[PDB]
């Protein structure tokens, strides 16, 4: 959770706020952006920095979403957005594609 | 059928397959259609649903009447699905999509059912939509000048015919125009949560307003409030996000003491530690002081002995809007109330709305939001107002993102169905069948237009095929004077993208309830 | 690695407009007032903030 | 008529489309807008016998057995235990008329249900429903265009307020509170004249207490320039009036302090404690000198004190009141021009308020004391204080009382005015008459209907009254068009003449504007629905 003080800092300092819940994602971004999961609220050290192409909010039909781009051609993770007109179709492009 | 003395699966696994069972998804997707088919076009009608509670909801939205429904037969709920999916991807066309799907369902039975495979028809059908939707992106007409007048002309046009349908038809061209002003104000993202919308009772359509600015009812004022002024003519806004209360520091905070001395001291501490986060607000020389926690009756007597306004438990999206139009931010502490973070507007302004008390923000000259104030004698009828200005706005915005359109009331349709026609006239002829099937089912949506609006649909579309095979583009119904004529000259304009994907979703809704020919639904655990 | 290909699924469009992306996709929103960085510095916190 | 559709497929196997189709029901088209149409005229035939000066009323029983008996048409159909959705409709387009305006909650329902009686007709003749609410939303604005031609302007000025008293008095003319009109009308604008911001600004409700006590007459009602506080006096002993009440305002109870932190005071030896005594008894001290410096009168309080400071505030001649509501306490420091005090140590001279007289009323055999600030300087906010006979009078006084406000209220948001007994929808029926002439065919039943709907308030005064319907509302009619006269109405009082502009029957043009525009869009709404879907389930 982001306290209401943190926030507000941060808000200050025009620094942008994620926050994954489940630790399957931020171990995910962490690879893909080359960061680490630091422990405390010490700021980060060089290695530890992760660095990316682009971060903005972006809105793909009626939902919004955070996107990590990467310009390069390369990278240790990529995601396949898929579009479609029934969830249950969605889905079957998701088993297609697994 | 043989017991076998251990089935294979569990019991009451009921298996239906072969022809019979596509057919009766046919017949299912039928069957949904026609719970929406009345509410299509200017002279459609709303409908009215029940729910278990018994709180009536009444739309002319085919996506809400179809969620509204608990649709539950496996292959019609892809209906609904396609129906939610073009509401999300688009905002309007609800209706067509599911009138097109079950059109190209109802064309295709009968090949079904004399054994025809359906790979054929689901390769046909995605050939027909390809080519549909190429022509729709040759054909749609595009504004190649960049203009200010005719762009706005053009927004105010698709917002006017995406509005001829409700029941806020007769003020359509108001709210086209509010709609499309309250559109050009959002800066860059167009989000739909900067467009405030406040429901209030009583009063005519024509009482609705547009501020260009934040309105929001008043919020559980304390004693005290009362002697505040309620009117100010050049006000500092003071956006913050704390609790103006007198209360414990902190959930584990304890004071131990042993002297009486210490006692009159932490008190006085107390009330301090109040007094100077109030002093603070007053001397950063705001007027209006606005936060998402509560504030207590002491901050409220304060400001009011200082001729400045408050009020607590203001809506947290509320705020985010006040700060879009005002320019200030959402300060979570005191101690630096620079002339920076403050909101600024011209006039603040508490009156009386209908029988409630609603304060306005107007004046903002760099306001990126805007709130509506729909007036109406029933809370169904503002809702459906509310709706109907939801599919106006998302037409504005997907306009605003490319200004290419064509002509509405089914002239699109017959010149697709004429396309097509010429099509399949030069293929081998297995296909050809599937692909006029497809051109024919395309001709529902005029048709479901002259049977709304009470015409004679058979006349009306022989007249419009005529007129489409001599020349003409923009030919479609014209329901007021009972006949057919250029729509694209009578300004029945939207967006090419809503049929682009209407044609889209419908084809691929067909295409997998084709696809399907087993439905095994295990027993309820 | 398996894994290492995500799938983010937005109804609305048709397949045809799937896309892929080098990175990940979120279906969630931004706490703060900044929703865009073109030079970003990802610093990750597994602790609350 | 029902249950959806039953087909079960041609091939026999089950065909399930909505979860529990079985039990529900469904209505489409023609039948369902007879349906609405019914219920919309069982609903405003039921409303139309509670309209005008002789309008009977309706006594209401809740679930408890709670009776009220009334004459206010929102009120009736709020408290009318519904279950059809189009009786819901028609209540809440009554509750939105007395929301936005706050009197005609009754014509709203009648017009509305006049409209749709029309239509059922109109549809029987084969015409398309839309085709009906185009033609009605037509005609409203011309109706609307002549009700702004026909309109007179009146002055909202303090020092001349008889078109207002006029105005009040139309309004209260069909309440039971005619008994004392002119009284209750003066006591209503007065009430709405000094708690108001001149510049056509709102006038804030908040600053009107309306109390009902029942005993003593209805006559007894009165006008406070003031506050009626329910409490009275601390101490038994305390002198029961104070003349030139210096009021002394305060939020903080006659207690020693408590932090409102988790605290605890260690005592540790027995200095601690002769210390923690003489601290208690030197705050009780301290708070009541602190008080007494000021020099006030009178101390008001709003979470009550103890023993102690009772006897000290007895003791030094200090009546006080404790208890006090916060809305109490506000309109206390409003009224007597005082400042809401959060502690004693910030309590100084300039901050106390000052009232003519504070006196503690008796109501009979009955124990009940009330408490009287009034004879305020420049009191802005003001009480009314009603008595009578039974609870109910007293609460159909007090909503007779609201419309009076309300129409005051609108008066002075717009100071045209409209004659009414009829005379203004005579008036528009001819207008859309004429209109329809002028216009194309099929768009002139539809406004032909919305005249004849138009001309179902005058037969209803007229009905309500004893005369002849159809040959009473002729009569007036030819009149009008005889002689240029759009005052001309229903005599249903029988005075003898018909002009309305010399009987004083006025009506706000806001209020007659707002119910052709919303009986409008609800019969538009209701024409607009063409199918139902109840659960049909007949649930417990
Ligand atoms: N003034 C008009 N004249 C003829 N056709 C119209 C007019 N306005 C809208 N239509 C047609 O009515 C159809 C349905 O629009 P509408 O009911 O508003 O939403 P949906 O497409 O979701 O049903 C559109 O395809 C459009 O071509
Ligand atoms: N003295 C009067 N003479 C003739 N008509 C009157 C008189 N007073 C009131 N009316 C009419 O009685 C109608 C009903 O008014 P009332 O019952 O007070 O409120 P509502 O309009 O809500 O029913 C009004 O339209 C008004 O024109
Ligand atoms: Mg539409
Ligand atoms: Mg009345």
């Amino acid at each position: 959770k982001v306290a209401d003080m943190a926030l507000h800092y941060a808000n200050k300092y025009n620094i942008m706020l994620v926050r994954l819940n489940s630790k399957w994602d931020l171990r995910r971004l962490c690879k893909t952006v080359g960061a680490t999961a630091l422990p405390r609220l010490t700021p980060p050290v060089l290695e530890e920095m992760g660095h990316c192409d682009s971060v903005y909010l972006s809105e793909v039909g009626d939902t919004q979403v955070v996107v990590f781009k990467h310009e390069k051609e390369d990278g240790a993770i990529s995601t396949i957005v898929l579009r479609g007109s029934t969830d249950n179709l969605m889905d079957d492009i998701e088993r297609a594609v697994d | 059928m043989m017991p076998t003395p251990v089935i294979l699966l569990k019991e009451g696994t009921d298996s239906s397959q072969g022809i019979p069972q596509l057919v009766s998804n046919i017949s299912a997707c039928q069957v949904i259609a026609e719970a929406v088919r009345t509410t299509l076009g200017p002279r459609g009608m709303d409908k009215l649903i029940v729910d278990g509670r018994g709180k009536a909801t009444i739309s002319n939205d085919g996506a809400t009447i179809l969620k509204l429904l608990d649709v539950v037969h496996p292959a019609a709920k892809t209906l609904v699905d396609i129906a939610k999916s073009q509401d999300a991807e688009v905002g309007d066309g609800t209706t067509s999509v599911t009138l097109l799907a079950a059109e190209f369902l109802k064309q295709v039975k009968p090949y079904v059912e004399e054994g025809l495979h359906p790979q054929i028809i689901i390769r046909a059908f995605r050939t027909a939509t390809q080519l549909a939707v190429n022509k729709i992106k040759e054909i749609a007409v595009t504004v190649k000048k960049a203009d200010k007048v005719e762009q706005r002309k053009l927004l105010e046009k698709c917002a006017m015919t995406a509005l001829s349908s409700k029941l806020i038809s007769q003020q359509k061209a108001f709210f086209a125009k509010m709609v499309v002003d309250a559109v050009m104000m959002l800066d860059d993202l167009l989000q739909l949560k900067m467009i405030g919308i406040k429901k209030v009772q009583g009063g005519a359509l024509e009482d609705s307003q547009l501020v260009a600015g934040v309105a929001f009812k008043k919020t559980f004022s304390y004693a005290g409030f009362e002697m505040q002024p309620k009117k100010y003519h050049n006000p500092k806004i003071a956006l913050l996000n704390v609790e103006l209360e007198l209360k414990a520091e902190k959930d584990n905070a304890e004071i131990r003491v042993h002297t009486v001395e210490d006692y009159q001291a932490i008190v006085d501490a107390e009330w301090n530690i109040l007094y100077d986060k109030l002093e603070k607000i007053h001397h950063s020389g705001a007027k209006v002081v606005l936060s998402k926690l509560p504030i207590g009756d002491v901050a409220t007597q304060y400001f009011a002995d200082r001729d400045m306004f408050c009020a607590g438990r203001v809506p947290e999206e509320d705020l985010k809007r006040t700060m879009m139009a005002c320019g200030g931010s959402i300060q979570t502490s005191v101690n630096a109330l620079s002339a920076d973070v403050l909101g600024r507007c011209q006039v603040f302004e508490e009156t009386q709305i209908g029988g409630e008390r609603y304060n306005f923000f107007t004046g903002c000259p760099k306001a990126k939001t805007c709130t509506f104030i729909l007036r109406g004698g029933a809370e169904q009828f503002m809702e459906e107002t509310e709706r109907s200005l939801h599919d106006a706005i998302m037409i504005v915005r997907r306009a605003i993102k490319n200004d290419s359109v064509v002509a509405g009331g089914g002239a699109i349709e017959m010149e697709l169905s004429k396309y097509l026609r010429d099509y399949s006239r030069t293929i081998p002829g297995k296909q050809q069948l599937l692909i006029g099937a497809y051109a024919k089912a395309l001709e529902i949506i005029p048709r479901q237009l002259c049977d709304n609006a009470g015409f004679d649909a058979t006349n009306i579309l022989n007249k419009l095929r005529a007129r489409h095979a001599q020349g003409g583009t923009w030919y479609g119904v014209d329901i007021n004077n009972e006949d057919i004529a250029d729509n694209f000259e009578a300004f029945v304009w939207e967006p090419a993208m809503v049929r682009i994907n209407a044609l889209t979703a419908a084809s691929e809704a067909a295409c997998l309830i084709v696809s399907v020919d087993e439905t095994i639904k295990n027993p309820r655990s | 690695n398996v894994d290492n290909i995500r799938v983010c699924k937005i109804l609305g469009s048709g397949i045809s407009s799937s896309s892929v992306l080098h990175g990940m996709v979120f279906k969630k929103e931004t706490e703060g007032d900044v929703t865009s960085v073109k030079d970003a510095k990802i610093a990750v916190y597994s602790c609350p903030f | 008529a029902s249950m959806g559709t039953l087909a079960f497929d041609e091939y026999g196997r089950p065909f399930l489309i909505i979860k529990d189709q079985d039990r529900k029901s469904r209505l489409m088209g023609l039948e369902a807008l007879k349906s609405h149409i019914m219920a919309a005229k069982a609903v405003a035939n039921t409303m139309r016998t509670s309209l005008g000066p002789n309008g009977l009323d309706k006594m209401m029983v809740d679930k408890d057995g709670d009776v009220t008996v009334t004459n206010d048409g929102a009120t009736i159909l709020s408290m009318m235990d519904v279950d059809h959705q189009i009786a819901k409709l028609m209540v809440e387009l009554s509750k939105s008329q007395d929301d936005e305006i706050g009197d005609g909650t009754t014509g709203v329902v009648v017009l509305a249900g006049a409209l749709l009686e029309e239509a059922e007709q109109l549809l029987d003749r084969g015409i398309h429903p839309i085709r009906i609410a185009d033609g009605y939303e037509q005609a409203a604005r011309v109706a609307i265009e002549h009700l702004d031609k026909i309109s007179d302007s009146v002055l909202v000025d303090i020092k001349d307020t008889e078109p207002l008293i006029q105005t009040a008095k139309t309004t209260l003319g069909s309440k039971v509170v005619n008994s004392c009109h002119r009284q209750m009308a003066e006591i209503a604008v007065n009430a709405v004249l000094t708690v108001a911001d001149m510049e056509r600004r709102d006038v804030d409700f908040e600053l009107i207490k309306v109390e009902g006590k029942v005993g003593g007459r209805l006559e007894d009602t009165k006008l406070i320039k003031g506050v009626i506080v329910d409490k009275d006096f601390s101490h038994p002993q305390m002198p029961k009036k104070v003349e030139d009440a210096k009021i002394a305002i305060l939020t903080c109870p006659f207690e020693p302090p408590k932090p409102k932190t988790k605290h605890k005071l260690d005592v540790t030896s027995v200095e601690d404690y002769k210390a923690l005594q003489k601290y208690e008894k030197e705050k009780f001290e301290e708070m009541i000198q602190q008080i007494k410096e000021t020099g006030a009168n009178l101390a008001i309080c709003q979470w009550g004190f103890d023993d102690e400071a009772n006897h000290l505030l007895l003791q030094n001649n200090l009546p006080a009141v404790r208890w006090v509501g916060g809305p109490e306490i506000e309109l206390i420091a409003i009224a007597t021009g005082g400042r809401i005090v959060p502690r004693f140590s910030e309590l100084t001279a300039e901050k106390l308020g000052f009232a003519g007289l504070v006196q503690e009323i008796s109501f009979g055999t009955t124990k009940d004391k009330m408490l009287v600030i009034e004879q305020c300087k420049n009191s802005r906010a003001v009480t009314i204080f009603i008595r009578g006979g039974n609870k109910m009078i007293i609460e159909e006084a007090k909503r007779s009382l609201h419309d009076a406000l309300c129409v005051i209220r609108n008066l002075i948001r717009d100071n045209r005015v409209v004659y009414g007994g009829g005379a203004a929808e005579i008036s528009c029926a001819l207008a859309v008459s004429q209109e329809a002439d002028k216009c194309p065919t099929l768009e002139q039943y539809a406004m032909r209907a919305f005249a004849d709907a138009l001309e179902v308030i005058p037969m209803a005064l007229s009905e309500n009254s004893g005369m002849n319907p159809i040959q009473t509302m002729t009569e007036v009619r030819a009149r009008q068009v005889k002689e240029m006269n759009p005052a001309l109405g229903i005599d249903c009082l029988h005075k003898g003449t018909n002009d309305m502009k010399q009987q004083h029957v006025i009506e706000t043009l806001i209020g007659k504007k707002q119910q052709i525009s919303l009986a409008t869009q609800m019969v538009r709404m209701i024409l607009k629905i063409d199918d139902i879907r109840k659960p049909g389930e007949s649930e417990e």
